[PDB]
């Protein structure tokens, strides 16, 4: 299954996942491609933040769905 | 120095005494350094004279000791359960100070953040926590679109508005979006003005601007930020950076807030 | 867009950049204007070091911002 992750800058990240994948898994994949730490990532879909312990299937995220990635404000 | 756990110590002549401040080489420990530099400047934690290098572990240990030594203001034998809870949850977030501390600013006031354990670390130590990311009143649309929303709420709001049928919401989304783009470095002129008036003369505080935490003070009605970048380690005369505009065009000063130079 | 780079000597360097430019690119532009090798350059904005590999946009560096140029650690 292939899904899309849009940032606020307009950039889009393509991901290869499975309905059984946890939100934590997806965040790990986002770290592999962008280097953003999972704990700074907040994923949004159909008006709700996606919780780490739930699956894509739990949120009814099917192929070619678009999620929105927003970052927490972290001062390094 | 080069290693992430190590930090170069800078000795400066602060109020009649050789006093240490910690410099930063890489991104991540800004919050830890902002707090510890306050403690060092207040002489609440003290280092061996001409100590040159210091570790995250050390800084954490000093900070741990200070936090756990704080006493409740009520100073009453009865109750005080609320205080101990604060202490516990602050000790839990403490490691994040070294790696990157999350904050959720409110664009309504210089002290407005969502109250979280992260914020509680500053509260316990009696250290004010500030930002200057304030929506200007002069712009009515930004004040209504942004409202009382935190950064975290505003970004979701934008997503919703982007998808909404209601053309009023679409419009609000675009104004809020515009506000975040133009104020992306997270300090507005209104915020800088409000912060300059709010901050207390001679008081040390932490300032969150552009995904960074700085040690801030006010001297003769003017804001200053402690220079911590290790690029300035050898520059004894470069201690305080002036904060009188949003574009980064600052004046450097020595320990006593007198203009310095290298020519 | 235009940014400014202040040295400790008091000298100001004007640059033509884009938000998408990496810190590397900017250092190269400084090496075109002045004698200074990129690997001797350390760029700071609002008290924080700008790391190679990130963009101006990553650090929210808008037009007519002032950066500070100092000498590199490593
Ligand atoms: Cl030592
Ligand atoms: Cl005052
Ligand atoms: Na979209
Ligand atoms: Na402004
Ligand atoms: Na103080
Ligand atoms: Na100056």
């Amino acid at each position: 299954m292939q899904i899309f992750v849009k940032t606020l800058t307009g950039k889009t990240i393509t991901l290869e996942v499975e309905p059984s994948d946890t939100i934590e898994n997806v965040k790990a994949k986002i770290q592999d491609k962008e280097g953003i730490p999972p704990d700074q990532q907040r994923l949004i879909f159909a008006g709700k933040q996606l919780e780490d312990g739930r699956t894509l299937s739990d949120y009814n995220i099917q192929k070619e769905s678009t999620l929105h990635l927003v970052l927490r404000l972290r001062g390094g | 120095e080069m290693e992430p756990d190590f930090y170069c110590v800078k000795w400066i002549p602060w109020k009649g005494e050789q006093t240490p401040i910690i410099t930063q080489s890489t991104n991540g420990p800004a919050a830890l350094l902002a707090i510890m530099n306050i403690l060092f400047l207040q002489w609440k934690v003290k280092l061996p004279p001409q100590k040159e290098v210091i570790t995250s572990d050390e800084l954490m240990a000093h900070l741990g000791n200070c936090l756990l030594s704080i006493k409740p203001q009520e100073k009453s034998e009865g109750l005080q359960l609320n205080f101990q809870q604060n202490v516990d949850d602050a000790m839990t977030v403490l490691p994040k100070l070294a790696t990157g501390l999350d904050v959720n600013v409110r664009f309504t006031g210089v002290s407005d953040f969502e109250y979280t354990p992260e914020c509680s670390v500053f509260d316990l130590l009696g250290i004010p926590l500030y930002h200057g990311w304030l929506v200007d009143p002069q712009s009515p649309e930004a004040v209504r679109a942004v409202g009382k929303l935190s950064y975290n709420q505003l970004v979701e709001r934008i997503i919703t508005c982007k998808h909404s049928s209601d053309t009023n919401l679409v419009t609000e989304g675009l104004i809020a979006e515009q506000f975040l783009e133009t104020t992306a470095a997270q300090l507005t002129y209104h915020g800088l003005c409000e912060l300059t008036a709010a901050a207390k003369e001679g008081e040390l505080s932490v300032f969150f601007r552009n995904n960074h935490f700085s040690t801030m003070t006010k001297h003769k009605s003017h804001l200053y930020l402690l220079v911590t970048d290790q690029g300035f380690l050898q520059e004894e005369q470069v201690v305080w950076e002036s904060l009188h505009n949003v574009d980064g065009d600052s004046c450097f000063c020595d320990s006593d807030f007198h203009l310095s130079h290298s020519l």
